């Protein structure tokens, strides 16, 4: 029964969106999940909800894949893409009962999506990455979730300093691994650092006599460790021939438990060589270091040569109340990467943990502004705005395109309807007002939780990057196709 | 876990079992025959109409059927033709017996009748025999081919099968000596490569095996060079090179002197061993392990192609024709301990880059291995079976010039003769001799049922012309030609083969009808 | 018997029925592994992935596996046509009481009828070379369909069109190289004769080498022993071992002396090279490449035109490769090396610029098979009208031959045409257009002249396929009939299933 | 729809084996089970078998109309209409066709099929002997389905000579069928005398020539005619009897008032008392009594008499006329035979069979055959049978599929496929290979030769004109006409709604 597979896929998929429908909005409700390991989680973060859910229905697992795509595409809207998809699926159920073939539905949704993206451009507030003011204004929207927003004006240009340096307006794709957020326990947001190089999680030297740092030094990027079996110093001294000959004033040795990263005596031998010592450098952190430095790792000590070193302005260890933070400034290698790192300070570990997540979101906000220059209104204003321009133009459509595009219009209301429900306002009263405000008034009008009603979101300063809404329409139209196109579920072997 | 059933009712259980055996093989008889799906123990899918493989892969638990199969093996082993007809005829002979049992005919009275009725049938068949080899030797070759095509035109090769008959008739002409008056079918090996087409099969006058020369700088063809002892093949287990273990070494090297010292050992053993190839008398060398590159280049100056990793049986097949030996060491080799041929050449076949090795004597050889190709791996398996069977078709046509014009016509001709002797019985045996005809009719009936013809009226159509007209061949039209007369269609079966079919089937009646108890004991 | 025998094929058809067409529906695969969630309309993946129980259904799988390697396309149409032929036969067997061989013989007569129709409709352009080029665009226009590339097909059309026009001669398919590059929408792909490898050459050698002499070594050059490999470092003093390796360095240089004996500018090795024999290549001025895999060795043999060179004993008595330009470049966010103008090389490389891995996985199969189809259009210049036209053209001729034929065989020939009319029916249903209206209107067109019409499944009508440019291969469609003809012969001959002792 | 159309398919399965002179019988078992019946009469089969699917109640009623209207084609219509539904199933589940599209296509094709039956019609108005020879060939088909398959050649003359001699009104009341026990089937004979099966009269003239017949509907037995609740509380039996004797005197006057007409035969529907009858003796009048309505109603129109329920005054009524009124005793049973009756074209077929169990079926057989032959005098166009017309019909339907739109094409071909099942059922019931015989006729008729048909005796294909298998233009028109009507009704049914059973 090929129709029953499609009927089952829609019924099953809608039950996934029914889980997320309650989480949309800053006042939204929380979900509790008891995981297979017995740990019970509770949060309103949608991607976290779906990440720890592990839905067993393989078709419903595609909705989780879309969430991750939303996170890697824009970095926000992880709940908006799921709720939007659920509306397309519920609208699809109506289209199926009306007797529309799955392929007519899918291609018709794709065509409506093409206009939807154009409409999003029509409502776009043109900005630029040179707008140093609005960039902060955009961050302050996402920093409304900040636990202590008295520090929001400190993290605001902090994210700008990270990106404005490595990616100006003349840029396309920003790699969020190039801006590595490295948190340090204690302090306050009064102390944040835009580090134009790398920040290491390991200290330098516990022994006395250590250089602890070297200015105008070369960086050793080595995966091969120095491990002996008079012979104790003779071996390390024999290796000193490879250490010194490379012209390396800083060795950063990958953590390996088979062979000691830095020999116990090497702390003293490199103090004679004036070489900065860092040992037990996590391999997963070497994934950060061995790439950003622009040089290549040494898999055999004999390969440790001059060309494989970095040329750093300074490799320094910052010691403040027991910190001892190894970092580099001015990597300035011909093959280097624009690597910036952020030093995060806060009350306790629980605060800097949350800060890293919010700074990651802030970088996603700017990354949205890099990929797509321009801002759009919040509060579901773009969703009501499209439904007006869509349904106003849909009257001119002919054929089955008129009925599917009209159903698409009704599905676009799932966001302002959900925003109103989770906000505690009558869903009819709110949507009705939004219709009259976008029809006669400004496209900036939307739902305001601050004023307990529908107000101008531009005047209330609720703005979001256009990429969130464009990627929501894009991935949703791709998802509703991928779900509608499932014709059978077969055991594989 | 034993059986208990008393009285002749046990024989009803035995015969009803045979009806199950027949219901399997029945539909496989005829060139319009239906195939069986064979589920291999490992899951391999085999599709065949050959009753020998159908019976071989047929698994049945009733011990009566295990007897039917084990005895049918003698039809495949001794003759190699109509194993299918042995089971089909035997089932009909047992089916008519089931009627005789209910009529109250004593089991032995049944068996005595089938024996004497066969004495009548085989004799009446001889009265109608024909000499396929009559007149000239060129006519023998002609009719030998015309019949060989009848066995090959029934398989997947039927499109261009005349080419498989080309190699078949010419092979047995090369492999048969009228002074010997016999054909040793083991002198012909069946071998091919997976893939290809019918036209890619070749008639090879000598030995070909799935091997190619191991070094591309060595000559693809070795000759005696005008007067030497042909081309000798070294059949050894170890290579001509400085000794090097194929498991573990464990040679301690104390210094640079000792390190390179082995290369000095290798240089002398390189030239010594490749000289020991020439001194031993090998023109090419085939060993179970491969040969050192530096030895290989020293072999080049002497034109000494070589092959690595070869089993003994494959080189034995060569050594059969070349009189080679597996001598433990290369030092005891001679022009005779190493077997001799005239030419070894490596043949490429269009897009086939395998480039197989062929060993010939530059004359009439003592063995041939013909070359088979086909568009599917499984087609090749059956195609070589067609060459196996068509090899036995001509093998029997050589053994006995007496042939019968078949297609069920001989069975109907014999059936009519049995009905002629029915009136001369006028006794208890009249009940049984008549049933022998009813059983002989099940062969032409089965031939018609597998062809889509009227199962009853076809019997009357054949009997009408073989009774009111003449003993002229009136066969079944399963081939889809116009009408009867297999003499016109040149569809011919061996006389001695049909005799063995009748006599062996009678033996099956003696075996099944005379078993009164099936005692199946257990196992500890 | 046959109630259990032939029914196995009906299931195979339903497994693939929904996968055929430009708008085909997808199948979901998931195994007991739980991590094998795959969504594909690819018939090769679907046919190979689905386990089957009925051994007669396993026969149809093996039949289509041959189609996959023999042609590389049409594997869906083989399973569809072969299944509908058996489904029509199942109805003949029960309803009319038709002998199994009678059905077999009818499909044989119908096979000749279909071959005649496809022959009559052959349209070729060996004249007007420009139109042959356009036909290659149209054949790719149809062959590049059915993929997730359907949004970007126009760009892939020119890419594959130039690739087949690049061979401009022998149909050597290995001349074509496909590079999977991450980054960008698929319209960023480009065709380049550079025969891209992902490795560079030399330690410090000039990145542009012109009029190069390329020598390929196929063996291990990491501590390369002159055939003394197999000795051990077994000494009572560590210092003696290092000396033993220096003895290898004397042997490596003797191998390098034989390798450099050729007088070469460039050198390529299958395996890695130890710093010393590599530094000898560097010091000798030789552009040295290492760690080439099977395709590195095999393609260079077909590109540079040399040997694996197991023997370095003389500058001659073997092929030595050549390249007009050896260009090392940073391209595709990976250091690439480009061989341009190889030994009489008429080839090119297609570089795919996709977004992610799964997308490049499908385009790899798409372009691999797409050029495989086009490789047959050089030898076979006769083309066929697509859009379901040819299927309807065959259905007309089969009905024509059914006009003059005997009874038991006429029931099968008519059924053969009904099966041919299921091919355009499945296409229309998978596109979501009235499966009855479109197929019947095709019949009125082909019956009353108009031997150019077909389905416009983009606009939902029936149109002249020569205007829309829906073109098929004579050999492709001939193989669809031919493979199906043999497929039916095999399955229609099944009378029982016999099990030998199972393992 | 799925169940609404399939509901009726079972009806075809009940009758699919009844088609053809070689057909097979159905065994009926009553609720008491002791009155089992073996019959191939399709109308009896459809009327006897209760069917619980409402869709079958419709199709059964459709066939009842054809039984009373035509009298033949009960199986032909029921089977053809069932095959239309068997084709419709495939047009629904596997095709996705709207019911109305199926309806419009079946209507379209029914028009073309009527044209094929028209184009192939052959009539013989000249050479009335050749029409007689065709009537023989027609009877050779209508006499099928009975043990008459052995003696059919003889019954063709019994029926052909009757309809040949009718040469007048096709009212079947002019022809009577009589079942007499004794004799073999071939011993039946045709008699022009429209024999009445009873003799009455005590001492009455058994031979009347130049007779005037008075059929009577009155009471000439005893008194108190239509008098209820009248009792005689009398002290003298003369006071009671005088009133019956007075009515006997009134009958003695009505015997004279009857006699004053000039009557020589008096036939009464009710009993006549010995004395009122006895007075007819001296009058020269044969007095017949207790003749039932079924008989005298046809005598009213065969003898040309009058009912004359009131005899109170002479010269007030009409009379009949008969040349010879005589008593004929055959089959150990006396009969009253008439000859030279008003409208003298009358006749009767007298059956002389072994047992009434066999005569009952032959009676209905000739009854239906007389119906068919009667209609062939008004519609003298004939067509070739044996599936010849059915295959010629299918040829024309294919022609419509050559020029047809897209939705109706699948339905036009279905109408043809149903027509090709008609010769299929014939061949299967004859026990021959239908797959070859149907396709052999298909190739014979498709490739010209519009002559051939199914030879049920030899299992082959031969000319129907030489084999003598012909059927009426009107019969085949009704088969295809009522079939398209049967589908028009059943194809329009989408749901079954039930008012609560009573």
């Amino acid at each position: 029964k090929p129709q029953e597979v499609r009927k089952a896929n829609i019924i099953a998929a809608r039950s996934v969106a029914d889980a997320i429908r309650t989480s949309l909005g800053p006042k939204g409700m929380d979900k509790m999940i008891k995981t297979s390991r017995g740990e019970i989680i509770i949060s309103n973060d949608g991607h976290t909800i779906l990440k720890q859910m592990a839905i067993l229905h393989p078709v419903a697992r595609m909705l989780v894949e879309v969430s991750a795509a939303q996170d890697s595409e824009a970095g926000d809207g992880t709940t908006s893409v799921v709720i939007l998809t659920g509306a397309l699926l519920g609208a699809a159920e109506r289209l199926l009962n009306k007797g529309i073939h799955p392929t007519i539905i899918a291609d018709s949704f794709q065509s409506a999506a093409k206009r939807s993206v154009d409409i999003l451009l029509e409502m776009c507030h043109k900005v630029s990455l040179s707008d140093r003011e609005q960039l902060v204004r955009a961050a302050s929207t996402s920093l409304s979730s900040k636990i202590v927003s008295q520090y929001s004006s400190f993290l605001a240009p902090l994210a700008v300093d990270s990106v404005l340096k490595i990616s100006d307006e003349n840029s396309k794709n920003v790699d969020l691994n190039d801006i590595r957020l490295v948190k340090k326990v204690g302090g306050t947001i009064d102390d944040t650092e835009m580090i134009d190089g790398v920040v290491l999680t390991q200290t330098a030297i516990k022994s006395a006599g250590g250089p602890t740092r070297k200015e105008k030094a070369k960086i050793g990027l080595i995966q091969f460790q120095i491990s002996p079996p008079k012979e104790e110093r003779a071996y390390l001294l024999n290796i000193c021939k490879k250490i010194k000959k490379a012209k390396c004033n800083v060795l950063l040795i990958q953590k390996s438990i088979l062979r000691d990263a830095v020999n116990d005596l090497a702390l003293h031998f490199l103090s004679k060589l004036n070489i900065m010592v860092v040992k037990d450098i996590e391999r997963e952190e070497i994934e950060f270091l061995s790439k950003g430095l622009g040089c290549k790792p040494i898999a055999d000590i004999e390969l440790f040569t001059e060309d494989r070193l970095g040329s750093a302005d300074l490799v320094e260890e910052i010691d403040s109340d027991g910190s001892k933070i190894v970092r580099v400034t001015g990597i300035r290698n011909n093959n280097a990467r624009p690597t910036v790192s952020v030093v995060i300070r806060g009350a306790n570990n629980m605060i800097i943990d949350e800060t890293e997540r919010s700074l990651h979101d802030a970088l996603c906000v700017i990354r949205c502004l890099v990929k797509e220059r321009g801002l759009i209104a919040g509060g579901g204003a773009p969703e009501i705005e499209i439904s007006r321009r869509l349904s106003k133009e849909a009257r001119s459509m002919e054929g089955v395109q008129a009925f599917i595009w009209q159903e698409f219009a009704s599905a676009l209301e799932v966001i302002p309807t959900t925003l109103a429900e989770n906000a505690g306002l009558n869903s009819i009263k709110v949507v009705t007002e939004l219709r009259s405000k976008h029809e006669n008034g400004e496209l900036n009008d939307g739902i305001s939780v601050r004023r307990s009603g529908t107000t101008n979101t531009y005047e209330e300063h609720i703005l979001q990057p256009v990429l969130v809404s464009t990627s929501a329409i894009t991935l949703a139209s791709e998802c509703v196709k991928s779900i509608l196109r499932i014709d059978d579920i077969a055991f594989s072997r | 876990n034993k059986k208990r059933q008393h009285g002749l009712e046990a024989k009803k259980s035995h015969i009803l079992a045979a009806r199950s055996v027949a219901s399997i093989i029945k539909t496989s008889l005829g060139p319009r025959g239906l195939d069986k799906i064979l589920i291999s123990p490992d899951g391999e899918i085999t599709i065949t109409n050959d009753g020998a493989t159908i019976l071989s892969q047929m698994e049945l638990d009733n011990e009566i059927a295990k007897l039917l199969v084990q005895l049918s093996k003698s039809q495949d082993d001794e003759i190699g033709d109509g194993t299918t007809g042995v089971v089909v005829l035997a089932s009909a002979l047992l089916d008519q017996a089931l009627e005789l049992i209910q009529k109250g005919i004593h089991p032995i009275k049944i068996a005595n009748g089938f024996d004497e009725a066969a004495k009548l049938a085989i004799s009446k068949l001889e009265e109608t025999c024909d000499d396929i080899s009559a007149s000239n030797d060129e006519l023998f070759r002609d009719f030998l081919l015309r019949a060989a095509k009848t066995s090959l035109g029934s398989k997947i090769v039927s499109k261009d099968h005349d080419r498989f008959a080309e190699m078949a008739v010419e092979a047995v002409i090369n492999v048969m000596d009228k002074d010997r008056k016999d054909v040793d079918f083991d002198l012909i090996k069946m071998q091919g490569r997976v893939g290809g087409s019918i036209s890619d099969s070749k008639l090879i006058n000598g030995v070909i095996l799935d091997k190619d020369f191991s070094h591309p700088q060595m000559p693809k063809c070795v000759l005696p060079k005008e007067g030497s002892d042909g081309v000798k093949l070294a059949i050894l287990t170890c290579p001509f090179e400085p000794p090097k273990p194929k498991t573990k070494h464990k040679l301690d090297i104390s210094s640079v002197e000792e390190y390179q010292k082995l290369q000095t050992y290798e240089q002398d053993k390189f030239k010594e061993m490749i000289d020991d190839v020439k001194k031993a008398g090998a023109d090419v060398v085939i060993c179970q392990w491969g040969f050192d590159d530096e030895a290989n280049h020293l072999l080049l100056q002497n034109d000494l192609p070589a092959v690595r990793w070869v089993g003994g049986q494959e080189l034995e097949h060569i050594a059969i024709s070349t009189n080679g030996r597996i001598v433990p060491r290369f030092q005891d080799l001679s022009k005779d301990k190493l077997g001799t041929c005239s030419r070894i050449y490596e043949q490429e076949f269009g897009t086939t880059k395998d480039r197989m090795l062929i060993i010939e004597q530059s004359k009439e050889t003592k063995t041939v291995t013909c070359f088979v190709r086909g568009s599917n791996k499984m087609i090749v398996d059956e195609a070589e079976r067609a060459l196996h069977d068509s090899l036995c078709v001509v093998r029997n046509l050589v053994k006995d010039s007496r042939v019968v014009y078949g297609g069920g016509a001989a069975e109907v001709t014999m059936s009519l003769a049995v009905s002629e002797e029915a009136d001369k019985q006028r006794g208890i045996d009249q009940y049984a001799f008549r049933g022998f005809a009813q059983a002989l009719d099940t062969i032409p009936m089965t031939l018609a049922e597998n062809s889509g013809l009227d199962p009853i009226g076809t019997l009357s159509t054949l009997k009408s012309k073989q009774l009111k007209e003449k003993i002229s061949n009136i066969g079944v039209d399963c081939l889809g030609y116009g009408s009867n007369d297999m003499k016109e269609l040149f569809v011919v079966d061996p006389f001695i083969g049909k005799k063995q079919q009748i006599l062996l089937a009678t033996q099956l009646c003696r075996m099944i009808l005379k078993i009164d108890n099936v005692i199946i004991s257990g196992k500890d | 018997a046959r109630l259990s025998a032939f029914v196995g094929a009906i299931a195979v058809g339903d497994l693939v029925k929904s996968t055929l067409g430009p708008k085909g529906m997808d199948k979901l695969l998931q195994s007991a592994s739980s991590n094998t969630c795959m969504v594909t309309n690819d018939g090769a993946t679907i046919l190979k992935s689905i386990p089957l129980d009925n051994p007669a259904a396993k026969v149809l799988v093996n039949i289509s596996k041959v189609q996959d390697d023999e042609v590389g396309d049409g594997t869906t149409s083989v399973t569809v046509l072969s299944a509908e032929l058996l489904r029509e036969a199942e109805k003949l067997i029960d309803q009319s009481k038709i002998h199994p061989q009678t059905i077999i013989e009818g499909y044989r007569l119908a096979s000749a009828a279909a071959l005649d129709a496809l022959t009559k409709a052959a349209v070729d352009n060996s004249h007007d070379k420009t139109m042959f080029r356009e036909d290659l665009i149209h054949i790719a226009k149809t062959t590049l369909s059915s993929k997730i590339l359907s949004q970007d097909k126009d760009h892939f059309a020119e890419l594959a069109t130039n690739a087949i026009l690049r061979l401009k001669g022998s149909t050597n398919l290995e001349h074509i190289q496909i590079i999977k590059i991450l980054g960008g929408k698929l319209s960023d792909s480009f065709l380049d004769e550079g025969f891209i490898l992902a490795k560079k050459f030399g330690n410090n050698q000039p990145k542009r080498i012109e009029n190069a002499k390329i020598l390929i070594a196929n063996t291990t050059l990491d501590t390369d022993k002159v055939k003394i490999f197999g000795t051990k470092f077994k000494v009572d003093s560590t210092a003696k071992l290092a000396q033993l390796e220096k003895a290898e360095r004397e042997k490596m240089k003797n191998k390098i002396a034989k390798i450099s004996k050729f007088g070469i500018n460039t050198f390529i090795n299958r395996q890695l090279i130890y710093d010393y024999p590599e530094q000898l290549f560097t010091d000798l001025g030789i552009n040295s490449i290492e760690h080439a895999d099977f395709e590195g060795v095999e393609r260079l043999a077909l590109v540079t035109g040399g040997e694996v060179v197991s023997t370095f004993d003389e500058p001659s008595k073997c092929k030595l490769g050549e390249c007009d330009v050896i260009e090392e470049i940073m391209l595709g966010e990976q250091p690439f090396l480009k061989f341009s103008g190889c030994k009489a090389g008429e080839a090119c490389t297609i570089v795919l610029r996709g977004a992610t891995d799964q997308t490049l996985d499908e385009a790899e199969r798409s372009l691999h098979d797409a050029l495989s189809v086009l490789s047959q259009t050089t030898k076979e210049t006769r083309t066929v009208l697509g859009g379901g036209c040819a299927e309807m053209v065959m259905s007309k001729a089969v009905d024509t031959e059914a006009q003059n034929i005997d009874g038991k065989k006429s029931l099968a020939v008519e059924a053969f045409a009904r099966a041919l009319r299921q091919l355009p029916t499945i296409l229309a249903d998978n596109a979501g257009f009235d499966s009855s209206e479109l197929v019947s209107k095709l019949r009125s067109s082909i019956y009353n002249g108009i031997s150019t019409s077909g389905l416009d499944l983009n606009n939902g009508t029936i149109a002249d396929m020569r205007q829309l440019g829906i073109v098929e291969s004579y050999k492709l469609k001939r193989a669809v009939v031919s493979s199906a003809s043999e497929a039916a012969e095999v399955l229609l001959r099944v009378d029982n299933i016999i099990r030998a002792r199972p393992r």
